[PDB]
């Protein structure tokens, strides 16, 4: 069982950093993350096309599951408030069916391996491989073309705004101009966690952004480490607790994204 | 990395994804409400249904009643129509044709009677006999005539 | 010496990291428990907790940024 | 690189771990919910027609409780017939018994007559003899038969 | 050295985060079991519960009070 | 450079933060408990309550008069 | 010294470890004794731990990133 | 470096505010609870509650006492 | 000055072992009290308790990760 | 380090300040419910409180022996 | 420095000893207590018990790991 | 380096009064509140207990022997 | 400088000591409480208790003979 | 005695310059050739003519009823057997007269700590009385739990007491216990193991830590003021040395009990 | 030295509080045990004393039992030596009445029996007498009787 | 410190404490001890004893009375309850002597017997006087042949 642990074929180092710019010889040039925002926007529309050609009662195969995945998220988010479970879908929605899958993008061969570039090697006695990159050659850093959507800061920003801003636009749907009324109040005691709760509700973006963000990065990251602590056998059980932690961030993100709404609309 | 051009690329990039799936997230929205409707309103008319048929039921014994009661009220009515005509006939053929029997029998009981009203059948010969011989004599001897003694026989 | 502000960064994060942690803890336990004894009011309850939440949180949050004000 | 080698079997072989874990789990799940589903669609569906087609049936059901209707009038018709042919057969046959029986007291009657009869001509009779002696006793009576011979 | 008012400020965050997060926490969730208890002392208690807050958390507002100081 | 005095008055408001927070913390959630649980008693425990805090914020003060003897 | 930003790193990772681990574990033993008492309470139980698991372990998140960061 | 004198002063009255802080919550926490299940023993409980906090307060009081020793 | 790597990895694993040991501890005691109060629910909520661990050893992994990153 | 005489004593009155106040809290607020129920134990339950205070008021001031003989 | 070797084993002993502990003594108290509470599930109760043992005393071991090799 | 041992002694009797001192607080509490509930089997046990209250200061005296080894 | 291996003595002896103490102090409340409940069952409770109990000082004699390995 | 005390700076008229006590070894009271008398086998010589003398008044009539002297001496004895009852059935006769005698000694080594002169009187070889000659002033009396070759004895003597009655209670099962179960007790065999190896220097470092700490507790609260500061400490001591006899008395026969077991 | 003040006024003070204090509580519960232990032997020597009584007691019950059997066996004995006289006197006179009462009717019965013989005699003398009047009223004398009854 | 010798001489203390312990203050005062319980055993035992005892000497008075009841029972045969058979005895022979009597009154019939030889002197007078006197106008005319052939029955 424990008698294959061969690490002479294995990554020399470790390659971490933040989001990397792809080569984009044209102007305006596209990163490593946006050309996975869209292979990942063109799969969820293949999928959301393919469960729409044919509809028609007694549902079965990919239209089922996905029908299955709507209606349970349905539920869940009818939990948090009723009201708005039929009205802000659409948002909470794509976020989770998106991050989901850029998640799960992070665990494909090739994240981390192909490179555009804008045992005898192996260094013995060590737990550590150190067969050099492909690209070694010119100096190159073997830049990772498929890197994690959801790894980014600025894709994670992005729809931590497009949140706060949705939050805020369809609490001040309805509400009068009670958004003041809420913080400092001025009523006794209640200024003071107003304002606390005004700080809490600037800092809502940030805190989101920066959990997803961190979350898929250390996922990656230690996916990358124990790779090359030992190449084979150890980082099935870790795999698998980061493929389901991707997974049910993007849950929690949507979640969260609800619960706000609701906490600002009540 | 900080940059606010891809950020903004990101922004619109989201948005375009958004829309999008709004109008796919749309279909299913009423195909699923459409299809809770269908369930909820056939399950209403299921009952409904079953009512009516219950309603064809309840009419169904409502006629079997009302029939029966109508046969049986018919054939009491035809039963004692033909009763009342058959005491009508048993009493008067009873009555009448009793009458006639014992007119009928007296008046052939005064043709039995007529016919001995003659000389001959008023039983002359036995009268004689007593008189001549049941008397403990022979013939008119005693307390015997002729004369006076035929003309009581003759009485 | 080395630069100190690598550990003064490491610290206000991990710090923010010890304190919050265990208070949104307690608050979730709590607030479950709360749902599991009587769900009625629950809404109500998901309410508060939240509250609970965006203040305790934003304590870490605090360092988080001090840490962004260190390192960067 | 040299990762790649190692990423491909990382996935092939949490891909098998996976398959042989969760695979039966979800597709049970998917499959009851599909069945869920599919009777309360198609056992809805039948029932519907079935039930839509129940109004018509609903004057067939007229139409069979008419022909029982028929049926029962026509027994009940019978019924009265036999009984009615019954009753009058009983007074007819009591009425031939009665005018019978008055022939049987004709009889009996012109007996009693005849019997009066013959009793009104006997004393008739013995009358007669009295008288035929009482009349005429003057002949030879009083004398020769007073003794006779005691 | 230079990175002592850094080590200072992260020092003061951290521990000021620390204190108050457990305290809003343990505040929270007994709040919250109160009411799930019974609903009806609940806004009776709900302020009590923010001036809880009000106090622990401005021990934390202290700590960031001595953060701005040292940092200006 | 003596910047120790930074550090110092950043220590003693961190842990006088540290302490008295969860100190009410504790407090304000076993006075809400009681006070949810048995309601017409509620005022003689919620003076006892200010009571505690009247003590264990004493402590934080304590802390704090010390950062004015420190950070002046 | 000279190699203050191991320290750094480890001093990150290992407070990001302390804090929401006990987050964490208060966390998944309040909603086991919920749904053990109230096992139809689970369908909204489960996904409040699960937030509040995702709440909790953010902090240690932002520890492990900060110590990535200042390592790489 | 005689500035680490008061970096001691920051320790003496910060630790020991720490220890003693939180323990007094929980006193009084129990006290409050008392109440709520019989206040008829209450008069004796609130004694008690004190003579514990006589005595953490003493460690506090020795947590100060030796801290103007140390700065005076 | 130069021995710090092995302090580094020292924290790093320590911290890391300090806090989900008490996460683990309190999730397998909070499992076992509501197995002893509900047995035929075991089959459910042990999944979720083995859950909160994957959780909780991750943090601990975690740090494993960094002692040996910086180890080697 | 001439000044390290005063940070041991610091750390010796502060750290050893830690346990007991937790314990006096704790072993307070135990006897105090129980003495809500069952009051007739009162002074049974005094004895070992008692006893467990002279316990950790030891180790307490066994630590504040240290600091007297170090500032001594 | 000659040292900052043994200290790293100190602290990684150390700090292993400081988790796991207060896990193992929380797991085996919530164990013992369902036991108390439900004797005839004892056997599984037990097996799970010693899993969440295993499952903490590997962080430990784990600490130990370190010293084995810093050690040497 | 003058003065580590004093820094020494000071944080070997700060942490062994750090542990056994909550140590203690919780033995006499979970051993008061069950003689609360039932009084009969205090008898039966108290020695228990005080069995407890012998396993943690052998940990909190082996510091002092510690102690002395450095003291002296 | 040169009085490092008594502050690594003192450390992993004090560290080794602040996690068992309060771990072992739990897990004879805990034993305690459930003999309270329970007397019939007390002795598989005991047996196990001590077991429980057997592992967690191990780790605190783990810490134990590290100071005697930096001690010789 | 009202709480306005003006004597609370006694330390201005009374002064006992630094605290001369941290000996935390033995200091040899008489000189001789053979073996030296240290400063707590003296004591420990006249605790124990103490002790006996007790023993002779009490049980010099041994009347029936209890009155005076003789209950107080039956009452602990009889105290200390309900406890031992409570906790082993039918050992105590096996083990009283060694858990009695540990007890007895002790607590009146902890309770002799108290008594004045212990740091004050003393032999020559705010500055003392020797130190004002040439001779070195080393102090008469030291608590004999404070000496370890004292509590050390202690330690193994009840060492040896709970291997030799686990021994015979459990045949030679006990000795290698149960260590071939291989699928539970094999990593625990050793854990316990080492615990009983180290068991019995905690038995005898709890009574050193504990009276060392009485006396320079003492010692040093005298050196803040030396009037009414040192008074609670000096209750709370002889509170504690009570305390530390029972509590070794009540551990020492609990390891016997769950030896045997 | 100077500790020495110090430390004697501490211990004295001390040992003051402790006898205004500790000093009731165990004398009070050495009474309390000496009185249960006195009470205890006491009871026990009662119970023993009350066995021996019992036991003596119990002897001269037993003795008076004896002594009531004797008694009565002999009363017993008496009476029944007094009713068998008074019997066999009363079955002596019921014989004397008997014999005497037999005596009395023999004679008289005698006397009676002699009646009788006479009376026989008297009968014997009739029937002799009319069988010799029939002897000579053959040949004579039925005349001159029925004429004399003819006269009247 | 850890001087053997200090360690040697407390060991050889404390077991000499032990063992003279074991002679003075542990042994007496506490056999002194389980002899008072043992006695208290031996006062609860004697309480149910007595009682016990006395439910005997109840028992015993009434034994003893009902044996002198069965004993005074025997006693009224006295080996003479026959007497009453004397009684019936007596009787007997008072009957059988009155019979005896009685047949020596019914023996007067043998001089009875001779009573008719008186017929010489008062027979004959009597029967010659009665005719004289009787039926025959009181007159002796008919001789009457005196006596009878049969005489007086002769």
């Amino acid at each position: 069982i424990a008698s294959r642990f061969f690490l002479y074929t294995g990554p020399p180092h470790v390659e971490v950093a933040a989001e990397v710019i792809f080569d984009g010889i044209p102007g305006f040039p596209i990163t490593n993350s946006f050309v996975v925002a869209i292979i990942i926007d063109i799969f969820v529309i293949a999928l959301a096309v393919a469960a729409t050609r044919n509809l028609q009662m007694v549902p079965r195969g990919l239209q089922n599951v996905m029908e299955f995945i709507l209606e349970s998220l349905y539920n869940l988010f009818r939990n948090i408030n009723a009201k708005y479970v039929a009205t802000a879908f659409p948002l909470v929605a794509t976020i989770f069916l998106f991050v989901l899958f850029g998640n799960w993008f992070g665990l494909l061969p090739g994240v981390g391996s192909i490179g555009v570039c804008h045992p005898l090697s192996s260094v013995a006695a060590a737990e550590g491989e150190e067969i050099h990159d492909t690209c070694a050659a010119q100096g190159k850093k073997l830049v990772p073309l498929f890197r994690a959507p959801a790894a980014d800061l600025n894709f994670t920003f992005a729809i931590a705004v497009i949140s706060f801003v949705f939050i805020e636009y369809w609490g001040f749907r309805a509400l009068g101009p009670g958004y003041l009324k809420k913080f400092f109040n001025t009523n006794g005691i209640m200024s003071f966690v107003g304002i606390i709760e005004f700080i809490s509700e600037l800092v809502k973006p940030f805190a989101l952004a920066f959990r997803l963000f961190g979350n898929i990065f250390a996922g990656e990251v230690l996916l990358v480490v124990m790779a090359f602590l030992v190449p084979l056998l150890l980082p099935l059980p870790f795999y698998g607790f980061e493929v389901f932690v991707g997974f049910i961030q993007a849950l929690i993100f949507a979640l969260l994204t609800y619960a706000f709404l609701n906490i600002a609309v009540t | 990395g900080i940059n606010p051009t891809l950020f903004i690329a990101q922004l619109i990039n989201f948005l375009l994804l958004i829309f999008i799936l709004r109008a796919l997230l749309y279909r299913p929205v009423m195909n699923l409400l459409n299809e809770r409707t269908r369930r909820i309103e056939e399950s209403v008319r299921d009952a409904e249904k079953v009512r009516e048929q219950l309603a064809n039921a309840r009419r169904d014994y409502e006629a079997e009643i009302a029939r029966a009661r109508q046969e049986a009220a018919k054939i009491v009515a035809q039963a004692q129509e033909r009763a009342k005509q058959q005491e009508a006939e048993i009493i008067a053929q009873a009555r009448r044709e009793a009458e006639r029997l014992k007119e009928e029998a007296r008046a052939q009981a005064e043709q039995e009677r007529i016919r001995m009203l003659s000389e001959a059948k008023s039983q002359i010969a036995d009268l004689v006999t007593l008189t001549a011989s049941r008397v403990l004599g022979a013939e008119l001897q005693a307390r015997g005539h002729d004369a006076l003694i035929a003309e009581s026989l003759a009485a | 010496m080395e630069g100190l502000n690598l550990v003064a960064t490491a610290l206000a994060v991990g710090l923010g990291a010890i304190g919050p942690g265990v208070g949104i803890g307690i608050i979730v336990s709590g607030a479950v428990q709360a749902i599991g004894r009587n769900p009625e009011i629950e809404n109500r309850v998901v309410t508060y907790m939240f509250i609970g939440i965006a203040f305790t949180e934003a304590l870490a949050i605090f360092g988080l940024v001090i840490a962004f004000l260190i390192g960067f």
